[PDB]
């Protein structure tokens, strides 16, 4: 119940919602329709947790997607959402995590004018690679690190409430009137309301990782609907009452023009204690950074168990039992995807693949249904929740594929790219030896030099 | 699998790879710490924001002026109560302050009897005024009230003594900032005595209450030299008058104008107008209304409209409308006197569904001009144009840069951009944006080249680029 309340309230709630706003907005063409948008993100999260839930009750292995596709479509489909996951989704977060930070910090000395770009990329790196180490060097740090982070942002987002709460109650609320919510200065589109939830969906990325956990969970039968719906919509209502907050502090207009939402908010609210919230947000970016890179040890693990991944990537460190090669690999890949893109242009990229590679998980959840009859079910979910979100997802995927080609392509073409290597190296059983000796040579010259040993 | 064992590993790694990872240690550390420093580099070495102005009301927007009330409605609507339900309309023109009256009692022509303090009957009671100024303070239209002491007669100051005429205006001012206007206007300045004095003594009353209001003055006067007299003492005073009332049909000598206006007064917020009381038409054919609107709207200043400007409403081409206030026109019915003489093209009703219409630059020329911050308060500066075009950029610190080109003469001729004019910050590019041109035909948000632009007769475009 409450001991993994906690934890769903913890993984969904990053820096997305200091993120987002500007996006959607900007998308959305009205104060309503992003209001809109906000809850029907609560509501689609909600269905495919209880779906994720049904699966993780039906199946009771271990690894959240990996696991189950490979339990229902066969290994290339479970490699493939492997290589999506480690390429895009997990570096792509990062990056756009340490993006904000930098953001954040530069604003307040560039108020008006957008900070440089070097800076900004350099100051990203420095706080990226600071959290590598940190992770590297112990676990107990990490883990009273990641709670003190966790504290921040809770503070965070109970001040920002507060404060728009206490404006409320001051009879300021100009924009929230029928009259100036629905001034739509941009008749809003079809293609543009798929861009703008594929937006407002990064704020609520992560609430299947409580699937890598479930082994750990206890009684999971009970406690997992119960948790679900205790949290997902205290999230919706979290992050609507803050756009409230936001909007009633600020003109939509003033609002797009800004690069930190929170900051302009701070500033003019705030007043002398304005400098309180800037780094009380950072924290929170830096909450995201540590606990994505645990996710990522803890899926290459996984890929190593099944013989997916070579298994330099999942030993540990002798002395401290630290996973140094997946931190390290990690680290360089989204050093590599920060130098590329932009903040908004990666939100697409992350939340296309993440919408792609759930569809493909509940389309797996169908087969199985259809597949297993007999299979023992703790919980049953009526069809209409799959059925729902298989509609909605098609409906947005070809949407977005419409509105912009570019990246969804390239998204495409990175994760069909995945075929020829699984062929080539498990598929094909055949190696020649100097293959092996290739492998093995790497492997003995990974272990020599980072000091690692496979897990006991 | 094949990997080394512990006690293996433990063996192999001892003797000198504890040496490698210690020196791999201490590079990684000091790299960071140099890329930490370079950092600190590039942000203590960076350009820095510009601060911004703290512009007033009467900064971010037009004016729209409204001689008579009687014939704003028409008969049978001519009262504060009905000017109330137009508030929709105006405020869909994106206005930001109203030059309304006279309203003030004047019968003919008598000293006495002339009350500024009181409101005529004809025109509403003063609860009428309070439920209009608290509906505009709800959306944001400020209300300036007119103030001339005889607009119903030959002399709008009396042929009379003047210090008690002085005196009633000062009391309107002090009652009517009781009452909360947000400004005053007085007209016909010319045939007042050492005016100077009474507009800074006026100036300094109606800014000691806030520094939220403001004082018009107006004045028929063309001629450079006068004007200067009267803004050699006030620095914060509204003054417009009929400098540009020529037309001359030539870019060169509205450039010459303007920039000698301009150079003179040095960079003071000006308003932009051809009259005191006056529409755009009254001077100006059918052609070069389109062209004018976008000038005044792109200039460093506060642009002042009269009613029935932004539809082109003309009396000199239709009959049955004196020229004083002709009769603004919503549908075909808005003019009975001569039924059949209007068509459904030179009314609001008519023009509000046409994109091509004149209604429809107005207004986003209006929203333009009330959002984006180069046109707010960014500099102005004009090169070298062509043989009859006028030219200028308008750009503030890091935003949007904006270019205008406008041709006054009636043959085609070509661009002809002339660099070494400008600073270094706002160097022309080689393509720029196109926002919008003043007749159809032209493609909106295609990068147009700036070397080989042609120009069609009475033509202006409006190009955007951003900080390059
Ligand atoms: C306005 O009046 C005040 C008070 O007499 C005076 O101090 C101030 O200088 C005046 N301002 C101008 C511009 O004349
Ligand atoms: C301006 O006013 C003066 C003085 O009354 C008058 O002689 C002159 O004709 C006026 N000019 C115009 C253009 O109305
Ligand atoms: C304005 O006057 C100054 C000083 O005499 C002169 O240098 C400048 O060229 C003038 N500007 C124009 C546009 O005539
Ligand atoms: C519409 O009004 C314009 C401007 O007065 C005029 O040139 C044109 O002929 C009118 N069109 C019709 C169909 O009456």
């Amino acid at each position: 119940l409450l001991s993994a309340c906690t934890i769903i309230i913890g993984n969904i709630i990053g820096s997305g919602i200091f993120i987002s706003p500007k996006g959607v907005l900007e998308h959305s063409g009205s104060v309503g329709l992003a209001l809109f948008v906000w809850v029907l993100g609560g509501g689609v999260t909600a269905l495919g947790s209880l779906c994720y839930a049904e699966l993780g009750v039906a199946i009771p292995k271990s690894g959240g997607d990996y696991a189950y596709v490979t339990e229902i479509f066969g290994g290339l489909a479970g490699f493939l959402l492997l290589w999506s996951a480690v390429l895009i989704m997990y570096p792509t977060s990062l990056a756009v995590i340490s993006m904000t930070f930098s953001n954040y910090v530069l604003q307040p000395v560039f108020p008006n004018c957008i900070p440089p770009t070097t800076a900004s990329r350099v100051l990203s790196m420095a706080c990226l690679m600071l959290l590598t180490w940190v992770n590297s060097s112990s676990v107990r740090w990490a883990t009273r690190i990641q709670d003190m982070f966790t504290g921040g942002k809770l503070l965070a987002l109970s001040l920002i409430i507060g404060v728009g709460l206490l404006q409320i109650f001051q009879g300021h609320f100009e924009e929230l009137r029928p009259s100036n919510a629905f001034a739509f200065w941009m008749t809003p589109s079809v293609g543009h309301l798929a861009l703008a939830f594929l937006q407002g969906s990064f704020a609520f990325s992560g609430w299947n990782f409580l699937n890598y956990v479930t082994e750990e969970m206890v009684d999971a039968r009970k406690n997992l609907p119960r948790a679900i719906f205790i949290s997902i919509p205290l999230v919706t209502f979290v992050y609507t009452f803050t756009n409230i907050a936001y909007f009633t502090a600020m003109s939509p207009q003033e609002l797009l023009s800004s690069n930190a939402v929170a900051v302009t908010f701070g500033e003019k609210l705030l007043g002398y204690f304005s400098w309180v919230m800037p780094v009380s947000v950072a924290l929170s970016t830096f909450g995201g950074i540590n606990g994505y890179l645990f996710t990522y040890s803890r899926l290459c693990f996984s890929g190593a168990r099944e013989g997916h991944l070579p298994s330099l990537l999942a030993m540990i460190h002798v002395r401290h039992c630290t996973p140094i090669p997946a931190l390290l690999v990690c680290c360089g890949a989204t050093a590599v995807i920060m130098l590329v893109g932009d903040t908004y242009t990666l939100i697409n990229y992350v939340s296309f693949i993440n919408y792609l590679c759930y569809g493909v998980t509940i389309l797996g959840l169908l087969l199985l249904r259809w597949r297993r009859p007999a299979l023992h079910r703790p919980i049953k979910v009526n069809l209409l929740i799959p059925v729902a979100y298989l509609v909605f997802w098609a409906f947005l995927l070809v949407f977005s594929f419409i509105s912009e080609p570019m990246v969804c392509g390239v998204g495409v073409i990175i994760i069909l790219t995945g075929v020829p290597i699984f062929f080539l190296g498990v598929f094909w059983r055949s190696k020649p030896k100097c293959v092996h000796r290739l492998t093995e040579s790497m492997t003995h010259w990974g272990q020599e030099l980072c000091f690692v040993v496979y897990p006991q | 699998t094949g990997l080394s064992k512990e006690e293996l590993l433990k063996v192999a790694g001892s003797p000198g790879w504890v040496r490698t990872r210690w020196a791999l240690l201490l590079l990684f550390w000091l790299g960071w710490l140099g890329m930490l420093a370079g950092a600190v580099v590039i942000i203590v070495r960076a350009p820095r924001c510009r601060e911004l102005p703290a512009q007033k009301w009467w900064h971010t927007g037009a004016l729209y002026r409204i001689g008579d009330l009687q014939a704003f409605q028409g008969h049978g609507a001519g009262n504060l109560a009905g000017l109330k339900g137009r508030l929709d309309y105006l405020s869909s023109l994106k206005v930001k302050g109203l030059v309304l009256g006279p309203i003030h009692k004047n019968q003919k022509d008598d000293v006495a009897q002339t009350d500024l303090l009181q409101i005529d009957p004809n025109f509403g009671s003063k609860e009428d005024f309070d439920s209009l100024l608290q509906s505009a303070k709800k959306k944001s239209i400020r209300v300036i009230l007119d103030l001339t002491p005889n607009y119903r007669g030959e002399n709008s100051w009396f042929s009379t003594q003047v210090d008690t005429v002085a005196t009633k205006v000062k009391d309107a001012l002090e009652f009517w900032l009781q009452a909360g206007v947000d400004g005053f206007q007085v007209r016909d300045i010319e045939n007042l005595k050492d005016a100077s004095s009474f507009l800074a003594e006026w100036q300094n009353i109606t800014k000691g209450f806030s520094e939220d209001r403001l004082l018009i003055a107006g004045t028929n006067s063309s001629d450079l030299q006068q004007i200067l007299s009267l803004l050699e003492s006030n620095k914060d005073l509204l003054l417009t008058s009929s400098y540009l009332s020529d037309s001359g049909s030539t870019g060169e000598h509205t450039k010459s104008l303007v920039t000698q206006y301009l150079n003179a007064t040095g960079n003071r917020w000006c308003s932009w107008s051809l009259s005191q009381a006056r529409l755009l038409t009254s001077f100006l054919p059918a052609q070069l209304l389109r062209l004018y609107q976008l000038m005044l709207f792109t200039l460093p200043g506060t642009p002042v409209f009269s009613y029935g400007d932004e539809i082109g409403l003309d009396a000199a081409a239709l009959p049955g409308q004196p020229m004083e206030a002709p009769v603004m026109l919503w549908d075909e019915s808005s003019f009975p006197d001569i039924p059949g003489a209007v068509s459904a093209n030179m009314t609001v009703k008519g023009q509000s569904e046409d994109p091509g219409s004149l209604l429809s630059l107005f207004r986003r020329l209006s929203d333009q001009r009330s959002k984006e911050r180069s046109l707010l308060h960014g500099d102005f500066h004009a090169f070298s144009a062509g043989p009859g075009l006028f030219s200028y950029i308008r750009h503030w610190d890091q935003n949007e840069r904006f270019l205008v080109v406008l041709n006054f003469g009636d043959v085609g001729l070509s661009a002809g951009l002339q660099a070494s004019d400008l600073p270094a910050s706002a160097s022309l590019p080689a393509k720029a944006d196109l926002l919008l041109s003043t007749q159809p035909g032209r493609e909106e948000g295609s990068p147009l080249e700036l070397e080989r632009l042609k120009l069609e007769p009475h033509e202006g475009l409006l190009l955007r680029f951003p900080y390059a």
